[PDB]
């Protein structure tokens, strides 16, 4: 069947795979039942095309038939199940009249999602002949097993067809290739990059090996697109009227730049994660007691990493308002730099029905199940179950469908923590979710004047003389204040004059406190 | 001749599809024979109605490429029987991949224009109303542009008020960059 | 319920039109209604005759 | 039957 | 020839034959999928004639019926009534089976069993694994009124037909796949170390290397269980309680197997937050080996509706009934019930399903012991749910540190010098601690450094009041 | 206006006239409609004897 | 039965109010249609929307 | 189920009646037919709508 | 109009049996109408003291 040799790297998207598939498929045939078929999904498809096309390149020595799409069909009955005997009748010929079993026919059909409904039942009412799949599944296996030949598929959603056609017999076999691996996507540029990299005019100061890191999510094409832009940018630097005139000039190296600026404009990948709505600022150390949180955090973060005694860890960080909370989890969960940490907030989950908003929840900690392990932060607890104590009111489903999912075990042999802050432990105590969580952190407001001017300085919003007017007359009121407001009233009052801080800023200081 | 005509405003966009669809038309041909770049196969652009797309969307392949442009409306290629529907896109493409064999290298870049394309193509996994396979010539177009045979020296323009409904498959770069 | 579906469906075509020129098969059987009557007519008045 | 509508045409102009 | 299932066996055979021996038109049998289907329509109809003609029919029983596979469909039934009509001083029988289960063939099926002209004398059985799919015309009066030694034979099939895997592991192991599908691996055996880029290497031995269930790992099973996770440590005794209390809730569980007038037996057993029940019930019921045993656990049904929840609770509780005994746990249910002390709310319907529960009874003979978690007891005093139940168990904290050292001498955490340090104190406080709380502690004391380990121990088992 | 103000016949589509239980034929009638007065500016240019359309309940 | 208030109410959009659409647009639609008379006959008047009963389509 | 009572009002009309409407305009309506005798069966007489057994319909 | 046949009804469904007679009885000179029972037809419990607010705002 294999007539000549070939070499692997063409796809560059894995090996493993590959290989697998190869293993599988091929041993039967080169060198029991013989293979009749594939099929395989990927969501962008992301090179199913290459894959296809250089496997029909090295074992065929001819072409095999291709289909675009529903081809197949034609407005006269049976014409359309005619096209079809059209490809099979070669091969069956050949197995019984030459009789060899020399398979190297074998066709490409693409998108076995338009041709076959499941049954026929998907899109209800529907001509008799307006799906077949009877007939050519009857053809394939139906009246003999045919061994001699290999059909292929590409569905970019597999799930239409899934059911009933994939059955074992027809085809029990089933593959799917994901989107690359940092390493992957290495090898992937790697190859885009060959033709150019083997020419010394591109490339110079390329660090492919950071660019790949700086796609988090990203599949297939986009990273080839952005050498088309890549390139298209530095194309540009020289087209120049009507005539728009690029002179010869065989001097144009891409560089990182290109690359860089064409990162972030022209692509975007189909799932991301930022942490800048949540992170304004950052955080500045105001003190030991943001170091002691993180102390004892990564405390427990390792805790959680080494130890298999206790696959869940039960903590909060409860705190008074505006006090640098939610940044905080952000930056703890960065340090941990787990493989899978999300941030649920009720902002996504924003006018929903109750149900609805636990039942977004149970997604996200399903998906984190799904890892080894992960760390997931959930904040504003009492905006998310909608507390208010006028009298009190709250959505009692979301209540539990947070509070057990605290209390369970995810499958044996893989660990994971949850993490959770508010603006108020009390209520917490008298609602009896807080025993549930095993440990408590007291992140603590601006208690005192001292560590404010510290504040101030690493913030460098106010020269040394003004800190001194305030060193004489701030300290005493021993503020109850947290930090965030802090940042809001320092520009409240810088927008007066940079004269005439104080009259705005002291005085509009002292209604806080007390 | 372009001569900076008609379209009025959005400088900023115009240049950056001009340099990033039209790099690999204005170059001269040696410099990308170092590279393996190919031809972008199509664009999309949308926006709110009344914003002058249409406008552009003449301008660009009425005057800018030599070659008469392909319009389709939106509808227009469906009727009722069967491979009809796709029968009709491949009338559009005939001649670009025709010429493709023949002349590899280049070609009279023959252009094709969706417009509205929302109501024509949406996600294959959606029948509600239609209770028919039809809504999939999609299949059809995407396994047709790159498809198993790659075609070059082609380009198509989408246009839509809503941009969301699409199947981003054919989204994807390369077929929509 | 609170349903309402309308819904269309599509055509199978009928066969036996390979291409148009099958009509011409009229076109002949024209031509043995054209190349008939002058047999007889000729024939009974060339025995008149 | 269009083994025998291209012989309705034909064997009919032979006719 | 049919293991087991005699008397479903016993009655079937006596009513569709004793009439035979108005006639019964048809008999149908639905049966677990694995039930050996296959044997038994083939032992039934050899049992009714001596020769009758065994007429097999394929799975695929509708088309389009627009004139095509409409006649055939009406074809099989025409050749039967041929003789019918021919013999009529005499009964005559023939036996037309369908194995496995559109508009017109349902309407034309029904016609032929029944019609203006009678069309009895013959029968026509259909056998299937689920009944949702088939016609609702034959339910009603009038028309229609894993086998791991046969998964052995698949091997002797499949596996004789080609340094072997064991002769055993692969037909008790069935609880993931089943043999019918069970083809792609055995082939691939070959595959399995053929793929080493190999003019031949030296041929093979049918060897069997990981051919077992990985290389298509997909396939129907239906194991339904996971009972081990709920109990990540084994429990430990600790205590005089701990015995005690396992004492006397297996003592329940044996004298319902000799009871008479309780086949439902309902305990509660409670104790406060952070002491291990949980595990403990599912240890207790692990204990007494039962047919069947399932488990009404929250995280389960997260967030569902309360006409789901209870829902569920009969959906598994009835498969509990169909059972001849079995044991049901309930836990969590202050969390079951949605309940709340800032005011007083909770889900009514889920209490109410739950309490009518407790003393309903099983319908003739059967027997089960109900056990449920409770946190806080007093909550149930005020919602009249205690009376219905019956010896409720309360399970202490710890309250001495000879209980503590002990435990955690059972564990291994300490070493016996560090454990001399904590040891120094045993009464010196007192202790409310429960099993949970207290093993999580000791992991992140242990986690500290070994200056601070204890140290950090006895300060936070303080934090909690000692 | 349509029909007495001005040198035409409007083409004019009673509420839904246009809707077709086959798909595209329902949409195709619009263009049978335009089709009419597309031509005729196609060869006559910019000068051209008025077309006009008269939609109803069009909501 | 026919028609209903088409306001976006009674369900979605109504029950196929493209229906009372038609028929009010066919009966003063843009062609006067002078010489017919129709009957109409109900147990439940008030259901019916304004766009038809008034004078001139049924007064 | 077919013939339990309709009610008027805009809203909630329901979700069968309009079988309803095309029984009793066969039963009793143009072009009236004496050709015919219908039996009605149900176990429950209450829900049936008071008009569909007015006399000369079901009398 | 009883409690007695009526049970079960959902609050709208008793206002519209309700509306129903009497729009029956505003269709005659003289109409002697009665309620019976009416605690009980407008749900009335001394405990938690609940009722159904609309029936007896139709009422
Ligand atoms: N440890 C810290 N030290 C200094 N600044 C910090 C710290 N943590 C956060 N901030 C600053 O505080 C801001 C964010 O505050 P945060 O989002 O926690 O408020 P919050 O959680 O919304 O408060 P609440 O939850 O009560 O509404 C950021 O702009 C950040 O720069
Ligand atoms: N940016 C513009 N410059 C000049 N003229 C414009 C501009 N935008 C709109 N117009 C006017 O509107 C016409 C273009 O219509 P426009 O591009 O807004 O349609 P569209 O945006 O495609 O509408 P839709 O997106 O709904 O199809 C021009 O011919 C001109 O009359
Ligand atoms: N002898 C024992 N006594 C108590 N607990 C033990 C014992 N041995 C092990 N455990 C542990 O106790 C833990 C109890 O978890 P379980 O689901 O019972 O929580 P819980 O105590 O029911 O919580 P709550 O009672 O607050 O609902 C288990 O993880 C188990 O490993
Ligand atoms: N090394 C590569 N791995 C994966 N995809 C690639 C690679 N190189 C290029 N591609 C691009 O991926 C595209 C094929 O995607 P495909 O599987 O056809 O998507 P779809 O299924 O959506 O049509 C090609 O157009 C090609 O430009």
């Amino acid at each position: 069947n294999p007539d000549w040799n070939f070499e692997k790297m063409g796809i560059g998207g894995l090996d493993k795979e590959f290989s697998d598939i190869f293993r599988r498929a091929f041993a039967s045939r080169v060198f029991c039942k013989h293979v009749k078929g594939i099929l395989l999904y990927g969501p962008p498809g992301c090179g199913k095309t290459l894959l296809a096309r250089q496997i029909g390149k090295m074992l065929n020595a001819r072409e095999p038939k291709v289909v675009n799409g529903p081809e197949i069909l034609n407005k006269y009955v049976g014409e359309s199940e005619a096209n079809i005997r059209k490809l099979f009748a070669d091969a069956e010929e050949e197995q019984r009249r030459l009789g060899a079993n020399s398979g190297l026919h074998i066709i490409i059909f693409d998108e076995i999602d338009a041709i076959c409904k499941q049954r026929g039942s998907m899109a209800g009412s529907t001509g008799v002949h307006d799906t077949v799949v009877n007939q050519l599944l009857s053809k394939i296996d139906g009246v003999e097993q045919l061994n001699n030949i290999l059909v292929i598929g590409m569905t970019n959603r597999p799930d239409l067809i899934d059911e009933a056609l994939l059955r074992p017999g027809r085809l029990e076999v089933k593959m799917e290739i994901g989107l690359p691996d940092e390493k992957g996507r290495l090898q992937i540029l790697h190859i885009h990059t060959a033709r150019m990299r083997g020419h010394q005019l591109l490339s110079a100061d390329v660090d492919i090996k950071e660019l790949a890191v700086e796609t988090k999510n990203f599949s297939g094409a986009e990273l080839e697109g952005l050498v088309r832009a890549a390139q298209s940018t530095a194309m540009n630097r020289h087209i120049i009227v009507d005539m728009e005139k690029a002179e010869s000039l065989q001097v144009t190296r891409g560089d990182f730049l290109a690359s860089l600026e064409n990162d972030i404009k022209p692509a975007f990948g189909t799932n991301q994660e930022d942490y800048a709505s949540y992170i304004m600022n950052g955080i500045i150390k105001w003190g030991d007691p943001v170091t002691r949180v993180l102390d004892d955090g990564e405390l427990l973060v390792q805790q959680t990493k080494n130890s298999d005694r206790t696959p869940l860890v039960s903590v909060l960080l409860e705190g008074p308002p505006h006090s640098g909370k939610t940044a905080l989890a952000a930056k703890i969960a960065e340090e941990s730099n787990f493989p899978f940490i999300k941030i649920c907030s009720p902002d996504k989950m924003i006018g929903f029905s109750e149900t609805a908003k636990c039942q977004a929840m149970k997604k996200i900690f399903d998906d984190a199940y799904k890892s080894q392990l992960s760390c997931v932060v959930v904040d504003d607890i009492e905006r998310l179950l909608d507390y208010v104590p006028i009298g009190p009111r709250f959505s009692n489903l979301v209540l539990q469908a947070l509070l057990v999912l605290l209390k369970k075990a995810p499958p044996q042999g893989r660990k994971l923590l949850i993490i959770g802050t508010t603006s108020r432990k009390d209520v917490l105590q008298e609602m009896e979710m807080l025993n549930a969580f095993s440990t408590t952190i007291h992140v603590p407001n601006i208690a005192t004047g001292e560590q404010l001017l510290e504040a101030l300085e690493l913030l460098g919003n106010f020269k040394d003389k003004e800190r001194t007017t305030i060193a004489q007359q701030v300290k005493g009121k021993k503020v109850w204040i947290g930090i965030k407001k802090l940042l809001m009233l320092i520009e409240m009052s810088l927008q007066m004059d940079p004269e005439y801080r104080v009259r705005k800023f002291l005085a509009l200081l002292r209604e806080e406190g007390a | 001749n372009f001569e900076k005509m008609g379209i009025g405003g959005l400088d900023k966009e115009f240049s950056d599809i001009f340099r990033r669809a039209f790099a690999s038309r204005v170059f001269p041909p040696e410099i990308v024979e170092q590279m393996g770049c190919k031809h972008v196969k199509g664009i999309l652009l949308y926006g709110p109605p009344g914003c002058g797309k249409t406008l552009l969307a003449r301008q660009i392949g009425k005057m800018l490429n030599a070659r008469e442009p392909k319009v389709v409306n939106g509808p227009e290629i469906l009727n009722k029987y069967v491979g009809e529907s796709e029968a009709n896109i491949r009338k559009l493409f005939a001649d670009a991949e025709e010429e493709q064999r023949r002349l590899g290298a280049n070609s009279g870049l023959h252009i094709i224009i969706f417009d509205e394309i929302d109501a024509i193509c949406k996600q294959r996994g959606s029948m509600a109303g239609s209770t028919g396979v039809h809504d999939t010539v999609v299949n059809q177009l995407l396994s047709k542009i790159d498809g198993v045979e790659q075609l070059n020296n082609i380009l198509v323009i989408g246009m839509t008020n809503r941009p969301d409904l699409i199947d981003e498959a054919l989204l994807r770069p390369g077929r929509l960059e | 319920m609170a349903e309402d579906a309308d819904m269309r469906n599509e055509l199978e075509e009928m066969q036996r039109r390979a291409d148009q020129l099958a009509d011409e098969s009229l076109e002949s059987t024209r031509r043995m209604l054209q190349l008939v009557e002058e047999s007889k007519d000729a024939g009974i008045r060339t025995l008149v005759m | 039957a269009l083994s025998e509508i291209e012989t309705r045409h034909s064997e009919i102009i032979k006719l």
